[PDB]
């Protein structure tokens, strides 16, 4: 008599991306500062 | 005078919005990409799981009629 | 004698949506090229 | 004839921009709606695994004493 | 003879966090209803 | 006179323009904060699967054993 081996599936590979927009929002924040230097003062 | 101080101004404001929409378009297609990517990883995960749970449930289910079998 | 039959919780209803925003993105963008048809030229 | 010009270019420029953040108000959205179904995807997925995990540790507890009740 | 107990790994824990920027998009959508206002009307 | 309409009129919107650009950076910040979180939260949860599945195989493998020893 004999018994199998239950290999169950891998899941391991399995992996979730990280999101890096810092430099955008950086320039977003940036460009609202800097446009007060855009202001017409006649 | 005046005009060319209004038309230097607004010229820099539409470059500089520029720039900010360029951001806000590369920041938005980032996000699109990480979310999707994030969604297939996690029906991936639910459709290796079906299958580990369902062999889990078969090897089950044989273990309990051995079991019933002996006693 | 007599065993019972393991019912698992079924979970493949579980789904993640996918977001579809190309078209918000392909706008920006044309606008921020547009936007050079909008300077001022004296 | 430089103000109608630059009234004009002022115009076109601002209903650019608002098209535009008419379009990054709709992507948003978009957005968020997709993370929060997802988040409570993840969220539903991790309360039926912990249901279907004590399942399991419930029938292996009870296949584990029947062993020993045997051997 | 004995049998241990199997303790298996607790995953009630693991939490998905929820975006709010509501705000945001209201504030976005205002600004674009706004920005009418301020139009040139020479 | 209509030189300070042209420019009342564009301090205005480049104001609201400056709303609208903050209101961008801390939508994208937020959206980038949750989708970061449920990321890390979808790899712990793999990991901490992997490790049950494991623990799952294990525990079956030596229940097999135990019944092929048994019959």
């Amino acid at each position: 008599h004999t018994s199998p081996d239950v290999d169950l599936g891998d899941i391991s590979g399995i992996n979730a991306s990280v999101v890096n927009i810092q430099k955008e929002i950086d320039r977003l924040n940036e460009v609202a500062k800097n446009l007060n230097e855009s202001l017409i003062d006649l | 005078e005046n005009q060319k101080l209004i038309a230097n101004q607004f010229n820099s404001a539409i470059g500089k919005i520029q720039d900010s929409l360029s951001s806000t378009a590369s920041a938005l297609g980032k996000l699109q990409d990480v979310v999707n990517q994030n969604a297939q990883a996690l029906n991936t995960l639910v459709k290796q799981l079906s299958s580990n749970f369902g062999a889990i449930s078969s090897v089950l289910n044989d273990i309990l009629s051995r079991l019933d079998k002996v006693e």
